[PDB]
């Protein structure tokens, strides 16, 4: 026997947290396909942009960072209810 | 490879009857009878073609 | 081993044999051999079983329908067989 | 520790009816044909037994 | 001091069976050894390779698990993670990608069950799993048809195919 | 098969045909220089490298192999033979005997049958073993394992009479590294992997002697009895379902030396044409390429069979 | 005789052991549909012989007289694990315990000269003795020393770093630290530098195929050399089978 790690939470309980990830899952081409025609007429549209600040660029950067959500996030919260 | 440890059809109607159950829901399929006539109510006109012949005890 | 509650699927087996003609009256429960306690025939036991089969989505071996003999005894089998 | 090699299938049980450009009479035939090659023909007969 | 030396148990005491429900139906005995975890018993049995995916950790690709279905008495015997780590990790991947709706409360991985006394006469079943793709020689397309066995495949695990 | 056109070097692998075009004499000239110079190198080599030069030759076929015919004792078990009329203005010996046996039996290249050694049908002598008949007979019943190398050995019955003589009954099987000196086994007996027995030792019909023990001299291991040990000692009596697990050991061994048999009797030019099959074997595994659009190989020689 | 569904084919023309006038003995050979698996670094000895489906992994060692014969079920050998001189090992079809008859050698496993190994597990960093027979289903767990003239029987265990001896193998002392963590692989490692040092003055082709070579020259000089199409032999023969099968009334 050796020294372990404490596992916080119940045994059963973890692993009813973890089977909520087992849920349908879509394919990926259809987020793509979008970013994808969203993501060249953003180009297009980004030589248009005015210029902006560093600063207020980095600010922008770091509130888009902490906007986002990860696509795993979705997955296991997502309920189809109202 | 030997161990002390290591080693230590009357119903044959009883059979046809199984296999005609089971093949039950493909006739209704291949048949086309889903909507006129349930499996169960199939089920039921099968025993009583087999109880006509009950009498016979001859192999 | 019970991978659903016995009183559940005790009361749906039991539901089931009451729809066969005989098998009630006085006695429909457990401990009652088909044959030998509630008038069923050997066809009647296989359909009865076929219903269970519709009922829960789970097929049973004919060498077990050979070795089942009571309202026991099926409970017990359908209980034990994860698929259920 | 040498692969084994699986095989094909084959389907398309059709029925082949009476047809005229055929030997005179009425033909019921069941075929079994794997694409358009037969693998197995069994003529049904008694259409005609008097 | 010097206490009584404990003789050990041959393999016959030691030896547990579980009958193990497969993809096809077929119940399955497959004898195994107490303290040998659930996944290497059912690979050592024969069972092919389309009902094993590896462990989809960072490190732990090498293990093949399976999907299981275990009783509710023998719940007790799974083992615990830490979701603030990367086991769970490797947990949320198997069920995002392989198991998906196919999902039952019942559904464990082998990995995380150890075969042990009580567990004797336990009835598992093999869990549905939907095609999963990590390499091209690491893959299920779907098709439970191939008759090679899990145990025949020297192969540690997947890597660049 | 479907093609006639393949290339002689493809259906003649082994060895090539006569060259005929003028580029294939020349560069049959020229292998033959290349040959010429190898060798020389090769001995330039060999004189470096000392005494022996690491040079090697073809071994004897030991696996059918004679003793010395003795004119007092008469060959017993195995059969006699003439030798070559140069080897005897050489060596001088009239007669050798040789050993004896049926054309189902099994004897592994490796192994050393010598001299008196007369072996059934069915039987099957592995790899390493050595059966030694020079002083006195060896005799093997059908359906009789010899396994990996095991030594059978015998001596001079002397003047007391006992017999020296090694009988092995039908159905018999030795396990692996077992030594048998001059002893008497029945039919239906396992020797133990590891096993050594004495002379003087009957073993009965039925008996299993346990693996690694030594049985001690002239001692007699009754029927349906299992001893095991270093002095060898009963423990049980054979179970009745071990008696048909001992038939079914004998009876999987034979079908076991049948397919042995079969893959070393192979000459050579068979065995590189085989080993051609196994590579294109390999390489036509995968099914997008042309020459599979074009035809249907055979399974077992990858021969075209019929179009695609 | 003939395997008539044999995965390369028929066998065309079959020599029998007294026609032979030279050893032919293949240290690598293949029994029907099991072929041998090998690593680049497995050193197998001209005496040795390997058949069946035997998985040899890095630096596995097989030294003169050893024979590894996997015709019943599959064997395989670990990373530096060392087969020594006239080691026997073989696998059962079926294990009296009713678990796998694999015989499943670990790493860094020596097995010393004459021992019997039969369908057994033989966990990492495991000596097993001189003249040592391990029966079917038996059971070494890793760091475990089997000495000399023992016997385990079938289905019996040896817990781990544990030195056990006689033919009711018994326990007799706890190995220490030093020799499980040390000694064990490093007699492994002893033996892999002996058999790297026989594979480094190995030659591809031995000058021994000339001698061979001058008896099928002689023949072709003299006109009795026949060039045999086996793989078109081989084609009819299975015709022939076929055919005569399909005639057969009973
Ligand atoms: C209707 C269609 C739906 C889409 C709508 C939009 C359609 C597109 C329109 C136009 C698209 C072009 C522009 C979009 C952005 C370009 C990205 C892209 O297109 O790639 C394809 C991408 C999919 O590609 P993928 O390969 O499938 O996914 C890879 C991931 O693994 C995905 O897997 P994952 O999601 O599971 O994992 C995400 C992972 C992936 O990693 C990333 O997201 C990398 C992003 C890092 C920044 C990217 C560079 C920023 C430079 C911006 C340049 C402009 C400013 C210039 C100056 C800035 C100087 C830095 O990151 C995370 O784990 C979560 C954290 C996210 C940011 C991480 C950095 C944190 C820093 C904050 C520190 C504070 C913490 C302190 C406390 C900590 C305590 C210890 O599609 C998108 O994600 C587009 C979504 C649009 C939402 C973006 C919101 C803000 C956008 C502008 C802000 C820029 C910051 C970027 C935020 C994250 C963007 C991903
Ligand atoms: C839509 C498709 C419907 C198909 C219809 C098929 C109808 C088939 C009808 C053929 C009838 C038979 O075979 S009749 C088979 C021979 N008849 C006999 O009587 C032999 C022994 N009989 C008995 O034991 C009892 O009468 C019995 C009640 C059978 C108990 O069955 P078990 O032996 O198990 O106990």
């Amino acid at each position: 026997d050796e020294p372990k790690h404490q596992i916080p939470g119940n045994a059963l309980d973890n692993w009813a947290f973890l089977r909520t990830y087992a849920k349908p899952l879509p394919d990926m081409i259809h987020y793509y396909y979008y970013v994808y025609l969203f993501g060249f007429f953003f180009v297009y549209k980004v030589a248009d942009f005015p210029e902006y600040s560093p600063r207020v660029l980095v600010m922008a950067a770091l509130i888009g960072s902490l906007f986002y959500v990860r696509r795993d996030w979705v997955h296991r919260e997502f309920k189809d209810s109202p | 490879m030997t161990s002390r440890f290591a080693y230590v059809t009357c119903q044959k109607a009883r059979n046809l009857y199984l296999e005609a159950c089971r093949c039950l829901p493909f006739i209704h399929r291949l048949h086309k009878l889903e909507e006129i006539t349930s499996l169960k109510e199939m089920r039921l006109i099968i025993k009583d073609k087999f109880r006509v012949n009950s009498p016979v005890t001859d192999s | 081993s019970s991978f659903l509650p016995k009183e559940e699927v005790e009361s749906r087996i039991i539901a089931q044999v009451k729809e066969q003609n005989l098998a009630a009256g006085i006695k429909v429960e457990l401990s009652s051999r088909f044959d030998k306690d509630l008038g069923l025939d050997s066809l009647d036991k296989v359909e009865l079983l076929i219903s269970l089969e519709e009922d829960f989505g789970v097929e049973v071996p004919d060498a077990e329908i050979d070795k089942i003999h009571t309202v026991e005894d099926a409970v017990n089998f359908f209980i034990s067989n994860p698929s259920s | 520790m040498k692969p084994l090699t699986p095989s094909k299938v084959s389907n398309f049980t059709i029925n082949f009816g009476p047809q005229h450009p055929a030997a005179h009479g009425v033909l019921r035939l069941v075929l079994e044909m794997d694409g358009e090659i037969i693998k197995r023909a069994d003529p049904h007969i008694g259409l005609l037994h008097r | 001091d010097h206490d009584h030396y404990t003789p050990p148990k041959t393999v016959f005491e030691d030896t547990i069976t579980i009958n193990v429900l497969d993809y096809d139906g077929k119940k399955h005995a497959v004898k195994a050894l107490i303290g040998t975890p659930l996944n290497k018993a059912l690979v050592e049995y024969g069972f092919s390779s389309t009902y094993f995916f590896p462990n989809m950790g960072y490190y732990t690709q090498h293990i093949s698990d399976a999907h299981v279905f275990i009783p509710e008495e023998y719940w007790k015997y799974v083992e615990n993670v830490d979701l603030k780590t990367d086991d769970a990790e490797a947990i949320k991947l198997m069920f995002k990608l392989v198991v998906q709706d196919y999902q039952r409360e019942t559904s464990f991985f082998a990995s995380y069950l150890t075969l042990n006394k009580e567990m004797d006469n336990m009835t598992i079943g093999f869990g549905p799993i939907k095609p999963w793709h990590i390499t091209p020689k690491w893959s299920f397309n779907g098709h439970h048809n191939v008759k090679d066995r899990m145990f025949d495949r020297l192969e540690t695990g997947p890597f660049i195919e | 098969s479907l093609l006639k056109n393949y290339p002689p070097s493809y259906l003649y692998p082994f060895r090539h045909p006569k060259p005929e075009g003028v580029i294939e004499k020349v560069l049959f000239n020229l292998g033959s220089l290349f040959r010429s110079a190898g060798q020389g190198m090769d001995e330039l080599g060999s004189l470096m490298l000392g005494n022996g030069g690491m040079q090697e030759s073809v071994g004897p076929n030991l696996a059918y192999a004679p003793v010395k015919y003795n004119p007092a004792a008469a060959p017993k078990a195995g059969i006699v033979a003439p030798i070559p009329a140069s080897a005897q203005r050489v060596l001088g010996v009239k007669e050798i005997v040789l050993p004896s046996k049926a054309e189902s039996t099994f004897i592994a290249p490796n192994a050393n049958v010598l001299g008196d050694v007369k072996i059934g049908a069915k039987s099957s002598i592995w790899y390493g073993a050595v059966l030694r008949g020079d002083v006195n007979s060896i005799e093997i019943g059908d359906n009789t394992n010899v396994q990996d190398n095991v030594t059978i050995h015998v001596a001079k019955h002397s003047i007391d009479g006992k017999l020296r003589n090694t009988v092995i009954g039908n159905n018999v099987t030795i396990g692996h590294c077992a030594t048998i000196h001059a002893c008497t086994i029945a039919d239906n007996v396992i020797i133990g992997m590891g096993a050594t027995v004495l002379d003087g030792v009957k073993v009965e019909s039925g008996s299993i002697v346990g693996a690694g023990s030594i049985v001690p001299p002239n001692t007699v291991i009754p029927a349906g009895q299992v001893w095991v040990g270093n002095p060898a000692k009963f423990i049980r009596n054979v179970l009745p379902e071990e008696n048909g697990f001992i038939a079914s050991s004998a009876n999987n061994y034979d079908l076991l030396g049948q397919q042995h048999k079969f893959e070393n009797s192979k000459v050579f030019e068979e065995m590189l044409v085989e080993e051609e099959i196994a590579k294109d074997r390999e390489l036509l595994e995968d099914k997008n390429l042309a020459v599979h659009q074009l035809y249907i190989f055979d399974p077992q020689t990858q021969l075209a069979a019929r179009p695609r | 005789v003939n395997f008539y569904d044999a995965p390369n084919g028929p066998a065309v023309e079959q020599v029998k052991i007294e026609d032979e006038w030279y050893n032919r003995q293949r240290t690598e050979f293949n029994i029907l549909n099991k072929q041998p698996s090998k690593a680049d670094d497995v050193f197998i000895a001209p005496n040795a012989v390997v058949c069946g489906d035997v998985d040899l992994y890095q630096k596995v060692s097989i030294f003169f007289g050893a024979v590894v014969r996997g015709d019943l079920n599959t064997i395989r050998i670990g990373e530096n694990s060392t087969i020594l001189d006239k080691a026997v090992v073989h696998a059962a079809s079926t294990s009296p315990t009713g678990l796998n008859a694999a015989t499943i050698i670990g790493s860094n496993v020596t097995v010393e000269p004459h021992a019997v190994l039969r369908s057994c597990r033989i966990g990492d960093n495991c000596i097993v003795g001189a003249r040592s027979v391990v029966c079917e289903g038996a059971i070494m767990h890793p760091e475990s020393v089997l000495a000399p003239g023992s016997v385990l029987a079938p289905g019996r265990q040896i817990p781990s770093g544990e030195l056990w001896a006689g033919s009711p193998a018994k326990f007799v002392r706890k190995l220490t630290y030093y020799e499980t963590s040390n000694v064990i692989r490093e007699s492994a490692e002893h033996y892999y530098d002996i058999a790297t040092g026989f594979r480094n003055e190995t030659f591809d082709h031995g000058s021994a195929w000339r001698d061979a070579e001058a008896y099928r020259q002689k023949l072709v000089d003299y006109k009795e050399y026949n060039w045999v199409n086996y793989r078109e032999q081989k084609y009819v023969m299975r015709l022939q089978r076929d055919a005569a099968e399909l005639e057969k009334l009973l």
